[PDB]
Formats: structure tokens, C-alpha cells, sequence
């Protein structure tokens, strides 16, 4: 056996020694200090004066930013589909629940960590009103917690989670404040060390596995836990950016003019100041210079540095971070030719969408189980077997060419006389499965007018 | 910066294996060690003020009388005595850069360790007094009682320790045992060599060594009690009273200035010019033990004792030692090391001039001597301030 | 527990030591002088002419203009009727509030300065009888202040906040006008008027929880208290931008005119006045000068820089500018073309609407929990359930094509005879919540008449 | 001293000060006691009684 308060330090120490794993991501995402973005032409003094770079950062949210859930299928029994979004529907109470905990909110900041750091995790409970909180006391409080925050040990054999921990940092201290143990048939909590230190709580739960889901960027099935979404190659044009416009930057402060130099004319024969090595010449814009003989003097010039030179560099990795990433070529400036026509927008949107496509299927069966479980948590008894097939409907993640799709609705519908029923109207056009209810009602209101 | 300085961490030596494929944590380091007597003593509520205990004393008291015998008067009584605070408290400091990488989770496992250490401290200040704060009053090894554990445990702490108690009017509620302890309970035999803490065909661990009771009374185990020559210890638990004012309260800087060096020869450094960060620890423990006389101390084979005698001030009159409760012929404050030697060698029983030492002037005498030794200064006719104390083992 | 006049000076000493981060920002959306911001090359008497570079006030401002609130929309209780009408339903309660505060007015404020510092706080409180005449004594007085004066201790394990402090500053400078705390039951105000606090002047309220509501530029699930929106990267180039336009400009007043020698030349035979070191070349259009040829003299000059090898780099940064930011390319002037149909424009402008699109969202959920606030404190008892699932209509931030729009919905609606009830392609159309019920007014009377 | 703030000694002391930064405001105005260089003046400067 193993009691938990061991279990307990065992696990804040792995979830401590994960962070430094994280720390690499995040440098891109923020764009931290990194020592091979680094320009080595510039002089060392000069080298506080960084250029950063917005790669990163562009690709993960370009991805994140297009995702969002409309609702869920579940199957019916032997075939009852033309039913309402509303009367207390299996697939509607999942979608409440949704709403209740504003997951429309929380879910699109959490897959977002799910793309930095390759994995987040949703959780679940029963309130406790016993402590003041603006919630519906019935709800199951589904919540999504970081890998910042939360660490779950998978069992390799399964691919279930075994156990799990949240910890809280109280202040920029950063001492850790609260720490949470999930365990297969009770959630334990050292409920708070605000100052002191902790005294335990626990509350059984109804289900025979923990109630925690990993939702990760699983890319392939040889990744048993998700990889970060800012790829090792596109890191690499990111720090290779990063040093051309370094480089380039230092180059137009301490090459960009053309140094002027004089030869055989002395410094006495000039006047210089002997104490300060100068003069000051009065250089407004009419004057000539006579230098006298300076015993065969010349004048004569080192060139300027020519910036554009670097440009081309430049153009060449936004190029390649266009091409690593797949977004539309002038999300990266690297085109200016902006698509004519309705057709030639999803065109270049084509390789973003089948990845965002991708990635909803990816986290889809995430919000399977975290529906799935919250079920049992809350209804107690046993799933019934229709839940087992349910699947997320996510919107189209491509631009909403809306006029273009009226004239393809308008002719296959062809008022009563076309090839689709009403509904596939709506379902084509996008309206959401919360909207198509809302339609009914308002369709049925204009044929009792008549 | 001031490069692998012993005072702060900078990518000295131990970083040497970073960043790379380095084995986990490893699988040889032992967990921390926990307090002890935080999980013996009760915990008391205590104030940034400190508390003051009270305590009656009055000898409020009747008599018998026959009728029309007219009544007696009487009057109670009652004192106090104060208790305080005392902090302990740490610095460590890191390169901001080395608190940025956080290289084998160094900054996280500090906190830890420096926990281990405060809690250590105040164990060691309890336990042995070895660096305790004037404010703490009292320290378990402070008792005049010992005892012997070596042949078999039960003689020791059944009936010999036991009765170094009750003939004190002191009961025995708990007993506290270094690992260490765990091959003489196991070597403690009957005549026919069975064990007496363990049962046939001997699969079970010794019973106090699963924090069994003893004859009624509950076994703490630890795995550092032991210091010097005592081992553990058998008392009235009762009598100890702790408390903690506030948590370890760790604090954190870019920007302040340390002084590397002393008050009496400085050495500043600014955390912000040498670009470093620093955490501040404190803890405000405090400590009250009623009666240090109340513990056996338990030794792992027999010892002599040794107390230093403090006669400062003492002017007039005689004062009176005693071992085990046989008092000495009365002795003058200002008699020889000799003298006092041949007095307590007087006393009735047990006691020989080869075995007992005296060393030290008039007045400010050592003893060493085989038993329990008390004082009665009572004698003193002026010059009140007189006492005894243990200093170490004989 | 805790005591107030200790709590406000252990808060203020936090507000004031949290408004040295808040001003590295300012400095950027203000355009106040940055020590990077120095023209490296520029001699040290002409560093005075600071060039100010306006790409940070161009984003914020760009997505700040862009957010418009329609009204809430509130869930019927079981799922009975699409919209309610305007008898006071639940949603138009909410929307009175609205208009009745100008929170339309001050909430686009508000969102700005969410998006300069990371965070704005919203607040609730009753109308004073005896203080702020003009406002309609029923509503409850939402206002909202910015991170310059208004401060909270939120709770990490908790997401609400402990207590919060507002500090009015005085007309100049340091002086504290008055200090308000604010706690989960209670409200007091000092003034400190001759050097002195006055006796806090103090209210209970309603709630068990502190009325004051943060807005926050969470930008993803582990920034725990919302970054700045000018982000390391658009800060970078902000900065880089400025050199090369300070160096740039500083070559024009010293260096893009040819300089012009004269080697040989005794200043004596020049006849140089040799107590002033000049001779008036009188300029006047073809006038051949003449000289002595001894010492080999001849003339020749120094080539002027060339401006343009700074302008072919400002056209670069200007490139990493828009890709950083997102918005679309014309608005950085990257070039002359811009979309010429409908079609282009939608693609054009598809990282910025969908970027505030993810901000109205993030906003949505506090103007949610200071509405349920706003509730119970005119209201009073536990809110009904159905506020737990309300959501905010922001309009659609894209730039508004309304012919093709107009052209799409007409043919949708077909007469009635389409696939789509009437006031469906309203929405469509764009017409907001609050405009829709006058246009069911009008038909109402339309259809007295035909 | 500062975590239990006895009699309000940091409070108290504020006023006090605030107090004195006055005093060595009018003092130094009116008969000059401890006046800084950029004073132009103080009254006791005057000719005439």
C-alpha cells in the first residue's frame, strides 16, 4: 500500500520536475531571451538591444482562433432524429452543461495550451456551495487546468490515467498554496498552506476511474502524450529570423553611411585640438573644404553596408516559415496577391483547414470523456450505451463566404421543388445546432401567420 | 558575476550535467526528515505577544474542632510565568538566470530542504538544547534522571526507569525511541532466549518497533533522536507545550542588498548590480516544558552523571546534597573540592572514593557520581540565588 | 478576522508598487520616449529630435474600435418561446442597465485599456441619495476604472478576489484625493483632506462576495492575470522601427549632400580671411571658378549616403509589422493594393476579425459575472438559474458589404416561399437585438396596408 | 513593530511628520531658519518695523 499524504510529495515533486521541460515552449510563444537567436555580427555591447520574432505565436493562434464546438450527436433509438434541440434531449442536457460552466469561454484558452505544450487537462466534480461561488449548485463543475498547474501519470498499458495532482502558487513567492490529489475512487485535497501550513479534506466519487482527461496534441499514435505545436523546424527559421534582423539592425546604426577618410594631411596641419583629437568644421550645406597640399594628401571612402543585402534573407525564411507552417501566404506578408474570388480564398486556406479539421478530431475524443464521465458523476447508475457513440459537432473552421453559399442553398432547395429537404438548407449554411432550434420556432410562428 | 562564491549559486560545479540525459531523480536519496516533538507535544495557540500560563499554588486548608471551638481563617494563592517567541530564519541566493533555467529543480528543492532544516533545529533546541534560544524554557536531556536499557528493555523501562518516576511522585504516559534502539529490544530475551517483544516463529516486526504500546503506554519512534549517549526517553509527555506564531513565510528579491560578510566587518553586495535573487525564510517557534525531572533519559549501556553546582552569592550557612533521596551531612558554602568529595562519598550506600569525582573551586563545584543527585539550599542563611544543573554525561 | 486600516495602507503600498510595471507599457501606447528607442548613428547634440514610431496605438486601437455589444440573450426556462418580446423580458432588463449607465460609451474605453495594460475592473454599486446626481435612482451604478486606479488581490485558488482598493488621485501629481476599499460585505471611503484620512464613511451591501469585476487580456489558459497586447515581438519591432527612422532622418541633415574638396590649394592664394577662415563663393548658376595648380591641386568629393538603403529596410520592418500583428496589410501602408470585391476583402481582413471575434468572447464573461452581480444587488435573494447560461450578442466585426448581403438574404427568403423564416434573415443581415423588435413593430403596421 | 503597529505608531507618525514638513515650510518663508538657496526671499528680510 501507499498512504496518500507520501503519495502526495512523491507527485508535486514530478509535477516540479516536468516544468523545466515546459520553459523551452514557452520561450517561443512569448518570446523570451534565447541564446541562439542571438546576433554574433553585432558588437558585444550592443547585444541588449534584441530583436524578437513573431512566428510562433502567429501559427498557434492562427490554429486555436479558428476552433469552436457547436453542440453534440447523440444516436438516437431506432430512429427519432427529426426531434427538437430542446424537451430535455439526451444530446441537449450535455450541452448545458457546456453553457452552465461558460466552456465556451474556458475550452478555447485551454486548447490553447493543449497546442503550447502539447497537452491540457479538463476536470471534473460536484460543487460545493458550502463555499460562495456563482454556479448552478446542480451542475457538474467540468473546469480545464494547465500542465502548468496539473500533472497526471498515464499507465503506458491502457493509456488511462493512474493519478493526479493539482498545484496553486500563492504569490510571486512562488511557494505552492494548494495541492489536489485525483485517485481512482476519491478526490483528496491539502485544501489550502495559506500560511502555516495544510490540514487535509476528501470526498469519494461515484466513478471507478479518476476524474481528470488529458487532452493532447497527439500527432501520430508512437506520441503517448502530445508534442508542443511549435515544431523543431519551425523553432529553427525562428531563431534564424531572429538573428538576420539582429544583424540587420546592428548593421544600419554602425555601417548603413559610407566612412569618409583623408590621407597625408598631418593632424598639426590641420589644427586638430591635441587634447580632444577634433575639430569642429562648420559642415552646412554650401561649403567647400581646401585642405592645402597635405604633402600629396587624398580623400577616399569605405563603402556603406547595403541593408537590402539582408532582405533578401529575410524574404527567403518568411518563405520557409510560411511553408513549415501552412498558413495562407500572406499571413507572412511573403505575397501581396490577395484572392480575387470566393473559390481562391479556401484555395490558400486549404492546408490551415485540414490541419484545424485535424486537430478538432484530435480533441473531440477528449470531450468525449469529459462528457462522458460527468454523466456518471452526476446521474449516478451506468451510461447508457447511445452515450458511448456520441460525437462533437465543431464549426467550419474556413472563412464565412456567406453570399457565395445563399446562391447554392437558394438553387438545391428551389423552394418546395429541389433536391434537399429544408433542414440540409440550414446545415449547409452553418446556422449552429443551438440556431436550427431556434429557426423552428421562428418557422413555425411565419406558417401559423400564413 | 562574483563567479561559484560559496555564498550564492551561479553554474558552479553542480551544474555540470544539465539539459541532458540525466537519470531522473535518483534512487539512493533518503526522504526528509520530519519533526518529532511537534507530533508528541500539544500544540498551544500562541500570539506574536506570548501567552502567560497560570497556575494555583495555594495550600487553602480545615480543621477539626468540637462545638463551640471557634472556626479558623485561611487564604489561597495563586502565580504565573510568561512564555514567548523566539525566530529562526535563512538566506539563500541564486543568479537570475539560474532561477530562470531552475537546473535539477534547485530553487523548488531548497524549500525543501531549508523546511528540513528549521524543523531539525527546533528538535535539536527541544531535545538536546544545543542551540536553543534564551527564550525556550527547558530541554529534554536538562532532567536529573537516567537509566540503562542494554541486557533486555523490560527490566529497563518496566520496573528500574519506572520506578525512577513514581518514587518522584511522576508518571510515565509515553515513550520515545531512536532507531538505533531496535537490536536491544530485539536481543531482549527470556532466560530460555525467546524474545520478549515478539511472538513464535518471529515473522512480525517487535511490537514497539510497529509503535506498539509498552505496558500500557504508547511507543514514538525516530530516526534521529539519538545524540551524545542517550538514545530516547520515557516520560510525562504531558508536560511539554509548543506553539508556532506563523508558516515559514518565504519571501523573495531582484533587488535588495546582502551583507556577505558580519556586523562587525561588512561585505555588501547588491542583488540588482550583480543581477541575483534572493529568498528569505522565517520561522517563530516557542517551546515550554512544566518540569524537566519528569523524563528518564535512556542509555544504551550504563553511564555515570555529571551537574554543575552553582553556590553564587551564598554568604551564610550550610547546604545539603542528596543521591537518590539519601541526604549528605550538611556542607559549607565555601568547603573544599575534597570535602565535598568525602561528604557525598558519606552518604550510607552504594557510593565509593574510587568511582564518584569532584573537581572545580569553593562554591562552583562539579560532580560526577553513579545516580540522581538533588540540592538543598535551604541551609543558606543569606546569598539565595544557589542551584544545580546536568551539564553532559559523566 | 483582518482589520481595515491596516488592510488599505497593506493594499495601497501593492497599487502603488504595481504601478511601476504599468508605465513600461504606457510608454509604448502613449509613444513617450523609450531609452531603445536612440538612433544609434546620430551625433549626441541632435538626440533630442526623438522619432516616435505608432504601430502600438495602431493595433490596440484597430481591435478596440471593432467591439460593440448588441445585448444579452437569457435561455427560457424550458426552452418554450425563441425570443419573449419586449413586455421586459429577462435579456431587456439587462440591456436597461446597459443604456442607463452609458456603459456603451465607457465600456470601448474600458476594452482599451484591457488591451494596454492586460486588465480593466468593472464595478457595482447603489446610487447615492446624497452623491452623483444624473442617474436614474433605481439602477444600480456600474462603472468601470482602470488598473491606474483601481486594484485587486485576486485569489489564485479561487478566481474570485480577497478585497480591492480604489485610489483617487488629486488634479496634480502624488497627492491621494480620497481611497475606497472594498471587501465581501462592506464598502468605506476616506478622504484625506489637510494631510489626513477623515473617519471612513462607509456601506454594507448586498452580495457575500467583493462587487468589483476584472476584465482580463487572457490570452491563454496559464496567464493567470492577462498579459499587455503589445506583445514582446510588436514592442521589438516598435523599437527597431524607431532607430532606423531616427538615423535615417538625422542622414538627411548631415550626410545626403555630396561634400566637396579642394586638395592643393594654399589658403593663402584662395585668399582666404585668415581671422575667420572663410571667402564668399557667390553661387549664382554657371560662374566657372579658377585656380592655381601647384602641389598637384585638384578637387574632388565625398559621395553622399544614399537614404534610400534606410527606406528599403523601414519597407521590411513594415512587413514583420503586419505579420506580427495581423491586421490587414494596407493599414501598416505595406503597398498601394488593396481588395477590390467583397470576396478579397473577407480573406484580407481574416486574422483581425477572427482575433476580435476571440477577444469579444474573453470580454463576454466578465460583463456576464458583473451583470449577476448587478442582479442580486438591486434584486436581491439567489438568482434564478437561468442567468448562469446567458451570453453576450457582440455585433459581427467585420467591415459591413451590405449590398451582398442584401442580394444573399433576398434570395434566401424568396417572397417567404424560400428556405428561411423572415426574421432569420434579419440576423443574417445584421440588424441588431435591440433595432429587430422595431422592425417587428413596423410589420406589425406594414401588414395593415398590404 | 510594524506587523502589530501598537497605538497606531505608523499611522500617528505619518501625521506627525506631515505636521513638521509644514512647519519647515512657514519657517522657512517667514524668518528664514533653515531656508534652501532657491527661496528668493523670506519676510524678516524687511527694512521697515
Amino acid at each position: 500500500s501507499i498512504d496518500p499524504e507520501k503519495l502526495r510529495d512523491q507527485l508535486l515533486d514530478a509535477f516540479e520536475n516536468k516544468q523545466n521541460e515546459l520553459k523551452s515552449s514557452k520561450a517561443y510563444y512569448d518570446a523570451e531571451r534565447r541564446p541562439d537567436a542571438i546576433g554574433l555580427a553585432v558588437p558585444l555591447d550592443m547585444r541588449k538591444y534584441l530583436a524578437h520574432v513573431g512566428y510562433p505565436r502567429t501559427y498557434v493562434d492562427a490554429i486555436a482562433e479558428r476552433q469552436e464546438l457547436e453542440g453534440f450527436r447523440i444516436p438516437s433509438a431506432n430512429g427519432e432524429e427529426p426531434e427538437s434541440g430542446g424537451e430535455n434531449d439526451p444530446a441537449s442536457e450535455l450541452w448545458d452543461w457546456w453553457q452552465a460552466n461558460n466552456l465556451d469561454i474556458e475550452a478555447t484558452l485551454g486548447h490553447t495550451d493543449a497546442l503550447i505544450y502539447g497537452t491540457a487537462y479538463i476536470t471534473i466534480s460536484m460543487p460545493d456551495p458550502e463555499v460562495d461561488f456563482d454556479v448552478d449548485p446542480e451542475v457538474p463543475l467540468i473546469r480545464v487546468e494547465p500542465p502548468t498547474a496539473l500533472y497526471a501519470e498515464v499507465d503506458p498499458r491502457t493509456r488511462k490515467v493512474l493519478y493526479a495532482i493539482r498545484a496553486i502558487y500563492g504569490a510571486d513567492g512562488n511557494e505552492i498554496v494548494s495541492a489536489t490529489l485525483y485517485l481512482p475512487d476519491t478526490t483528496m485535497t491539502w485544501l489550502r498552506a495559506e500560511g502555516e501550513w495544510e490540514a487535509p479534506t476528501s470526498t469519494p466519487h461515484g466513478l471507478e476511474m479518476v476524474p481528470v482527461i488529458p487532452i493532447s496534441n497527439r500527432t501520430r499514435l508512437s506520441d503517448l502524450y502530445g508534442t508542443s505545436e511549435i515544431s523543431p523546424e519551425l523553432r529553427s527559421v525562428t531563431d534564424a529570423a531572429a538573428q538576420i534582423l539582429m544583424n540587420m539592425q546592428g548593421t544600419a546604426n554602425l555601417m548603413a553611411i559610407p566612412q569618409r577618410l583623408i590621407f597625408g594631411a598631418k593632424p598639426e596641419e590641420l589644427g586638430i585640438n591635441a587634447e580632444t583629437g577634433q575639430r569642429m568644421f562648420d559642415a552646412y550645406m554650401a561649403r567647400i573644404l581646401a585642405f592645402e597640399g597635405g604633402e600629396g594628401a587624398h580623400a577616399e571612402q569605405f563603402s556603406a553596408a547595403e541593408l537590402r543585402n539582408f532582405v533578401d534573407a529575410l524574404d527567403a525564411l518568411d518563405r520557409k516559415a510560411a511553408s513549415y507552417s501552412g498558413l495562407p501566404p500572406q499571413y507572412l506578408s511573403s505575397s501581396s496577391d490577395n484572392p480575387a474570388s470566393a473559390e481562391a480564398i479556401k484555395a490558400a486556406e486549404s492546408r490551415l483547414v485540414k490541419k484545424v479539421e485535424r486537430k478538432n478530431k484530435i480533441f473531440g475524443g477528449a470531450w468525449e470523456q469529459a462528457m462522458r464521465l460527468a454523466y456518471k458523476m452526476v446521474k449516478g447508475g451506468d451510461i447508457p450505451t447511445e452515450y458511448y457513440r456520441m460525437e462533437t459537432v465543431w464549426r467550419d473552421p474556413s472563412t464565412p463566404t456567406y453570399a457565395a453559399k445563399a446562391d447554392a442553398a437558394a438553387k438545391l432547395f428551389a423552394n418546395g421543388a429541389g433536391l434537399i429537404p429544408r433542414e440540409r438548407g440550414w446545415v449547409d449554411m452553418g446556422y449552429t445546432i443551438v440556431e436550427r432550434e431556434q429557426m423552428r420556432q421562428w418557422l413555425e410562428q411565419d406558417q401559423k401567420q400564413g | 558575476s562574483a563567479d561559484h562564491s560559496q555564498i550564492a549559486q551561479t553554474k558552479d560545479t553542480m551544474f555540470t550535467g544539465y539539459l541532458d540525459p540525466v537519470q531522473a531523480k535518483d534512487y539512493f536519496a533518503e526522504a526528509e526528515k520530519t519533526s518529532i516533538v511537534q507530533r508528541v507535544a500539544q500544540k498551544i495557540p500562541m500570539g506574536a505577544t506570548g501567552i502567560v500560563i497560570p497556575h494555583w499554588t495555594g495550600d487553602v486548608s480545615a480543621q477539626w474542632i468540637g462545638e463551640g471551638d471557634m472556626k479558623p481563617i485561611t487564604k489561597g494563592n495563586m502565580t504565573k510565568r510568561d512564555v514567548h517567541p523566539a525566530k529562526i530564519a535563512t538566506i539563500f541566493v541564486a543568479s537570475a538566470e539560474t532561477v530562470r533555467a531552475n537546473p535539477a529543480n534547485y530553487l523548488g528543492t531548497m524549500r525543501t530542504k531549508v523546511a528540513t532544516a528549521i524543523a531539525m533545529a527546533f528538535d535539536n533546541a527541544a531535545l538536546h538544547g544545543t542551540n536553543a534560544p534564551s527564550a525556550f524554557q527547558g530541554y529534554l536531556d536538562q532532567s536529573n534522571k537516567t537509566q540503562s536499557i542494554s541486557p533486555n528493555a523490560y527490566q529497563g523501562l518496566g520496573v528500574s526507569g519506572l520506578t525512577k518516576l513514581v518514587t518522584d511522585g511522576k508518571k510515565w504516559t509515553h515513550t520515545l525511541l531512536d532507531d538505533t534502539v531496535e537490536p536491544v529490544l530485539n536481543g531482549s530475551v527470556d532466560a530460555n532466549g525467546r524474545p520478549l517483544f515478539v511472538e513464535s516463529t518471529y515473522e512480525s516486526l517487535t511490537t514497539p518497533f510497529r509503535e506498539g504500546r509498552i505496558l500500557g503506554r504508547p511507543t514514538i519512534l525516530s530516526d534521529h533522536v539519538a545524540e551524545g549517549d542517550v538514545v530516547g526517553y520515557a516520560g510525562d509527555f504531558s508536560q511539554i507545550i509548543w506553539g508556532q506564531v506563523g508558516g515559514l513565510s518565504f519571501d523573495v528579491t531582484d533587488q535588495a542588498t546582502l551583507n556577505l560578510g558580519s556586523q562587525e566587518s561588512p561585505n555588501f553586495v547588491s542583488l540588482w548590480q550583480h543581477n541575483l535573487v534572493a529568498v528569505r525564510v522565517e520561522a517563530e517557534y516557542g517551546l515550554l516544558i512544566n518540569d524537566v525531572n519528569a523524563f528518564v533519559k535512556l542509555t544504551f549501556d550504563p553511564v555515570l552523571t555529571t551537574y554543575a553546582l552553582d553556590l553564587d552569592g551564598a554568604s551564610a550557612g550550610n547546604f545539603t546534597l542528596s543521591l537518590d533521596g539519601k541526604t549528605s551531612a550538611n556542607i559549607a558554602y565555601n568547603a573544599s573540592t575534597a570535602t565535598v568529595k568525602s561528604a557525598i562519598v558519606a552518604i550510607d550506600d552504594g557510593v565509593s572514593a574510587d568511582d564518584v569525582t569532584v573537581t572545580g573551586s569553593a562554591g562552583d563545584y562539579t560532580i560526577t557520581v553513579p545516580g540522581t543527585l538533588t540540592a538543598d539550599f535551604s541551609g543558606l542563611t543569606d546569598g539565595e540565588g544557589a542551584s544545580i544543573s546536568v551539564v553532559s554525561v559523566g
